[PDB]
RNA sequence: GGGUAGGUGGUAAGAACCUCAGAUCCGGAGAUUUCCGAAUGGAGCAAUCCGGUAGUUGGAAACAGCUAUCAUUAAUUGAUGAAUAAAUAGUCAAUUAAAGCAAUACGUGGUGAAGUGAAACAUCUCAGUAGCCACAGGAAAAGAAAACGAAUGUGAUUCCGUGUGUAGUGGCGAGCGAAAGCGGAACAGGCCAAACUUAUCAUUAGAUAGGGGUUGUAGGGCUUGCAAUGUGGACUUGAAAACGAUAGAAGAAGCUGUUGGAAAGCAGCGCGCAAAAGGGUGAUAGCCCCGUAUUUGAAAUUGUUUUCAUACCUAGCGAGAUCCCUGAGUAGCUCGGAAAACGUUAUUUUGAGUGAAUCUGCCCAGACCAUUGGGUAAGCCUAAAUACUAAUUAGUGACCGAUAGCGAAACAGUACCGUGAGGGAAAGGUGAAAAGAACCCAGAGAUGGGAGUGAAAUAGAUUCUGAAACCAUAUGCCUACAACG
RNA sequence: UUGUGGUAGACGAGCGUUGUAUUGGAGUUGAAGUCAAAGCGUGAGCAUUGGUGGAUCCAAUACAAGUGAGAAUGCCGGCA
RNA sequence: AAAUCCAGGUACGGGUGAAGACACCCGUUAGGCGCAACGGGACGGAAAGACCCCGUGAAGCUUUACUGUAGCUUAAUAUUG
């Protein structure tokens, strides 16, 4: 599914409010952005993830 | 119409259909004039004067 | 909904956030929470209530009542006359099992009351099953028999033991009294009376 | 235990035969009858059936047999005592054989 | 174990047996449990087909019997091992769990309309309802203040009444509608992270396993003393006792006469009651029977509570130092949405982007600033009151009584309709007892007329009572020159 | 004394069905049901007798309603 | 068997009438009841008129009617040196 494999925080259902107020449903998705990462061994394996947890791996060091 | 619950005379009075024995703060207007006849405490009476204030 | 691999995603990380909540070390902590909660007390310096409410406990306890319980009696026995500081002590020695304790044919006051809810007791213009029965005064408690066909005696033993708010003799199975406790009957274990005020605070 | 048995004498209280005694032969106890020889006496008119080696001839022409009585018009009979009554009985354990025996209720007498 | 003298399930008679060394029957605990079905050795058109492996018995072998095992995924462990040295991917083996179903009912979460109303309609309502899906549980959810809110105030959550159809919110239209406070049901608060310290990892630890800690009238750690050996739990194992649940035992009291086929009705004279609830017995029985009130009883399984011990948690008040720790892609902010009564806004939440501080700190008191005051976010668990009844036991009805009551009183989700999903009926009563009409006559027979049983046969299996419409027969009157609601 | 035609409609007074609660009463020497007849009422309605029928029913005062059928190309069953 | 059927014992002429009568008014004619025929009438039967109009009805279709939207295209921003 379009999802994050690191959370499991996936998309967002919501209204299209326009002038007139007219509502129709729409679907926020979340930027997930291949990254790899060092993990293991620092085994590097490409892993789907949201450009958030991208900036949290980068300041967690972990990112290298 | 009793005021003491006493045992010995719910023991009887409950194989009869007609009579019955209730307590002062269990009688109605509906199970007073049904009675057509009544056998009142002395310690009941002095109760109902108490209770109509 | 699919190979989440909870090795895969918290070595991934093996710190991040949800690593470290979930952090499997979770122990059990299965004593800690109980005993501390238990129940606890003692006296704070803004608001001074704290002894009302630590002694307010320790009554509860040393009969077994639920809060709720002790609000309805504190109500009734609030309206009468004046200065009840006599009534409200024989209402709560009033309790048919606290009866039966201080009567001597139970090792503790709530296995007394477990024979009192399993109909051991017998009253006298009635009987008894409810552990909760206001008794009067000068009331009588005789003993069943079959709780005699069952000695474990052991009872009667305790039940001349007795403290002298109350008269039973025993094997005979009976009781009764007169001259409700005074305050030497009642121990230090609970003698205090701005608990009258905390209640009163609470209970209009 | 049953208040009668396959054996002992018994007698009808009600309904057209009174004073009816006899010996019961077979108890049904599901239904509540009771068959009593030389009581309820019908007679089923005996047609001819012939599809059998007994059958073949099969003889039966105005056979009287037994009807089953409910075991409520039923009443034991005493023997034992001298001057014989209709009563009730009772389920009374003795200690000698720890068996329940019935006895009458009017008088002593066992079974 | 209870309990007896009958039993071999119903339409069901007969034949043949069993049963007093204690049968059938009832209760507790077990044994066996074909095939399909989550179906899981492989397949497949369900109740079928085709096997592998390891044993063991016959055969001279193929083979055939008799056993056990053989699915997939996830977790742990071990072995083996690519591109490519190492190492992984991968492969194999062992162990432990998961699959599914149903209670036409309750819970949580995701998704989510339209008929309709606004007398049209698009904002709005309907409605976060129906439906679809995922996960449960015996309840679930929620939950211990970065809170309410305006005060010398209350002090987790949940549910009920009121506050009130109030403040408000609405093409300010249709409509929607709280949060405080007050009265009640129940009541319980707990635990980690970080400091600090111990031991070990090529100790590059930034990791593992312990001690220490859990906060707001700030708490804890650092150093230094006094008082403590307790009280209490949402608590483990045991032992004992009590109250029950799943079969049961005992359980009082009436005769006579009359109508009647039959008495229990009616009448006379009695009797018992902690039993006058009910059912049956040839009519309407307190005393005919089974039962009911009441007193009792469990070998075995199981539930609740209590007692004792036993693990595991749990503890106060000071002094000094002025040092350290208190949850970050987090709170805020911007751009689009939403939650709350609110149609987006102080508070809550988030798809994209950006992004802080560290008790002289941070958040809140309906934009915002200052003063005052309240509270400690970014970690977790939490019984009770609350929601519901497919099922087990007891019971009730100014509820229904075969067109009613569940669609279904009978063998009803059946017959039947449709490729299928699906749709879906009608039908009860002889008599106290079959004593269900032997036999005679007519007839080919069914059947009918007698006979017989029965109180009744005009109660006869067409089987309680038998209405009208409708069809025939007949006593009496009228009617074939007569224009007729 | 003045009045009494009447649809839509307003108001007032009553009848009838079933059950419940209190009283009393009838019933295998025959209740309900059901059919017939030459009765009584201002109206809904109410009796008497006889046949059939085989076990419940009636009167008074109150209460509660699935409470009143001629029509809906009404539903079901039967019969023209 | 079938549709049909308010109950019928169901004439004609002129007139009348909700405006075209088996049934009303005034006259005329006609014994009771069938059978075989043919269709004049019973505004005959079957189908709650499809034409027309009405309803602040439905549905299909069309467009520079209104309000939106899938898709396509352009720019900012993140991945992004
Ligand atoms: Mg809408
Ligand atoms: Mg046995
Ligand atoms: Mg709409
Ligand atoms: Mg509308
Ligand atoms: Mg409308
Ligand atoms: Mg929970
Ligand atoms: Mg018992
Ligand atoms: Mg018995
Ligand atoms: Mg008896
Ligand atoms: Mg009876
Ligand atoms: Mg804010
Ligand atoms: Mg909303
Ligand atoms: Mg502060
Ligand atoms: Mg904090
Ligand atoms: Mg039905
Ligand atoms: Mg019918
Ligand atoms: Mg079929
Ligand atoms: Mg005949
Ligand atoms: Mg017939
Ligand atoms: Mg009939
Ligand atoms: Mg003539
Ligand atoms: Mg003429
Ligand atoms: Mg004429
Ligand atoms: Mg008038
Ligand atoms: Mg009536
Ligand atoms: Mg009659
Ligand atoms: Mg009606
Ligand atoms: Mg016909
Ligand atoms: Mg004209
Ligand atoms: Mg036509
Ligand atoms: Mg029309
Ligand atoms: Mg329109
Ligand atoms: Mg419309
Ligand atoms: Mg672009």
């Amino acid at each position: 599914a379009k999802k994050d494999q690191l959370t499991l925080r996936g998309p967002l259902y919501g209204n299209n409010r326009s002038h007139s107020k007219t509502i129709t449903r729409r679907k926020w998705n979340v930027n997930l952005q291949p990254c790899k990462v060092k993990t293991a061994d620092g085994k590097t394996t490409r892993i789907l993830v949201s450009t958030r947890t991208l900036r949290t791996l980068k300041k967690h060091n972990r990112l290298s | 119409v009793v005021n003491t619950l006493n045992t010995n005379l719910e023991q009887s009075t409950s194989n009869i259909k007609n009579v019955q024995v209730k307590h002062l703060d269990k009688v109605s207007v509906r199970d007073l004039m049904l009675a057509n006849a009544l056998l009142v405490e002395k310690e009941v009476l002095k109760a109902l004067e108490g209770k109509f204030k | 909904k699919y190979t989440g691999s909870i090795f895969k995603r918290s070595r991934r990380l093996g710190f991040s956030l949800l690593e470290n909540n979930k952090e499997f070390s979770k122990g059990k902590k299965r004593k800690t929470i109980p005993g501390q909660h238990g129940n606890r007390f003692r006296s704070s310096t803004m608001s001074g209530y704290a002894q009302q409410l630590q002694e307010k406990q320790r009554m509860q306890y040393m009969y077994g009542i639920t809060d709720k319980q002790f609000r309805r009696l504190f109500r009734l026995v609030l309206k009468q006359r004046g200065n009840l500081a006599v009534n409200l002590f024989r209402v709560l020695e009033s309790r048919l099992d606290n009866i039966v304790y201080r009567m001597g044919f139970a090792p503790t006051r709530r296995s007394a009351r477990q024979l009192v809810n399993h109909g051991h007791v017998l009253l006298n213009d009635r009987t008894v099953d409810t552990p909760s029965i206001i008794l009067n005064p000068g009331d009588k408690v005789r003993l069943k028999a079959k709780t005699i066909k069952i000695p474990i005696v052991k009872a009667a033993s305790e039940s001349g033991v007795v403290s002298p708010f109350v008269e039973t003799n025993n094997k005979t199975f009976e009781g009764t009294y007169v001259r409700f406790p005074e305050r030497s009957e009642l121990p230090a274990g609970i003698n205090e009376s701005y608990v009258v005020e905390w209640y009163k605070r609470l209970v209009k | 235990m049953q208040r009668i048995k396959k054996g002992d004498k018994v007698v009808v209280i009600t309904g057209k035969n009174k004073g009816g005694s006899g010996i019961v032969l077979k108890i049904m106890p599901a239904r509540q009858q009771a068959i009593v020889e030389g009581l309820n006496k019908v007679t089923r008119h005996k047609k001819k059936d012939q599809t059998t080696k007994r059958a073949a001839k099969q003889s039966t022409g105005k056979v009287q047999q037994e009807a089953p009585i409910f075991l409520s018009k039923l009443a034991l009979f005493d023997q034992k005592a001298k001057q014989q009554t209709i009563g009730k009985i009772k389920y009374v354990m003795d200690p000698k054989t720890n068996k329940k025996t019935r006895v009458f209720k009017k008088s002593n007498n066992t079974l």
